[PDB]
């Protein structure tokens, strides 16, 4: 993850360190990255964005997973998993969130465990209106 | 409420304008405040925990995200605690010094861990800890059907029929709510 950031994102890291908790520096920063970056490195800024601000409803509409739903999931049960676990922090700051929520359920759709999609289908239901 | 025996599964079938004699009120509207203020009450002691431990947002929220911050944060921590304390070469002072709870249980009488205490004591006092953690979030989970339910009359029939363990009701009570128990699926044993 060390190598994901170049010389270009240094002044874009210099000023997420200087303001750990803007939105609109961190929207610039995955602007940046989505517009020249590679898609590893725009990814590892989205899930670096989200865990630093999770509260942000912005950067939870604009997560993507495409990066990990071209590969199989049986094979990268890995990135799932992390994905998983990132959707599960969403979900702790942003529960009245209903469009976080339909991309959770739409990505437990994508994976094959009935069980586990059951379940979040069903705290989807008791937990929104 | 003398004995050994949980207030949230104690619940009583009755007229709603009877006076309650007791402490605390054990009717479905006293058991629901009850309820509401023990899920601030595991709200505020989840935030200082997460204050405590340096996790970042706000955790005391909601019940759901209560607990699921305290799972993607005790439960690798309290793995880790136990396979530190798994080794044979982990002494009582490295077990008190791998506890990272410590700040949590700062409001504790000190010490928490005594300095004559062995292993065992020391293990002993970080499974209270831990337990007394597990029940807190046990109790914002409990607390966490009741909020998701909006109706108080649904929330009620829900927490009598599976929430509650111990259910006492006068013989007339019993008597004119048999169809209605019946038809709620309430199950004892």
């Amino acid at each position: 993850d060390v190598a994901l950031v170049c010389e270009d994102d240094a002044p874009y890291e210099q000023d997420i360190l200087r303001n750990p908790g803007s939105i609109r520096p961190w929207l610039s920063y995955i602007e940046y990255k989505l517009q020249h970056g590679t898609l590893r490195e725009q990814a590892f800024v989205m899930e670096r964005a989200c865990v630093q601000l999770p509260r942000s409803y912005k950067l939870w509409k604009m997560f993507r997973v495409n990066h990990i739903s071209k590969l199989n999931p049986a094979i990268f049960a890995t990135e799932y998993q992390k994905v998983n676990a990132l959707f599960e922090r969403a979900l702790i700051l942003l529960n009245k969130m209903p469009r976080i929520w339909e991309m959770y359920l739409k990505f437990l759709m994508q994976q094959p465990l009935v069980t586990f999609t059951r379940r979040t289908f069903d705290r989807a239901l008791r937990a929104l209106p | 409420v003398a004995l050994d025996i949980d207030e949230r599964h104690l619940l009583r079938l009755g007229h709603g304008e009877e006076e309650l004699e007791t402490e605390g009120s054990f009717s479905k509207h006293g058991r629901v405040e009850s309820f509401l203020d023990n899920r601030q009450r595991f709200l505020y002691e989840v935030s200082r925990l997460a204050a405590s431990m340096g996790a970042p947002g706000a955790h005391g929220n909601s019940a759901e995200t209560a607990g699921y911050f305290n799972k993607v944060y005790v439960e690798p921590a309290w793995a880790k605690f136990n396979d530190i304390i798994q080794r044979e070469d982990v002494g009582p002072e490295d077990i008190v010094r791998a506890f990272p709870f410590h700040a949590y249980f700062s409001d504790a009488p000190q010490p928490l861990f005594p300095p004559e205490a062995d292993r065992e004591t020391v293990l002993e006092i970080a499974n209270g800890c831990y337990r007394h953690i597990s029940k807190i979030f046990e109790e914002l989970a409990d607390v966490l059907p009741f909020e998701i339910l909006r109706r108080d009359k649904d929330k009620a029939n829900y927490l009598l029929t599976s929430e509650a363990r111990i259910i006492a009701m006068t013989s007339t009570h019993a008597a004119m709510k048999r169809g209605e128990i019946a038809s709620l699926g309430f199950q004892y044993d």
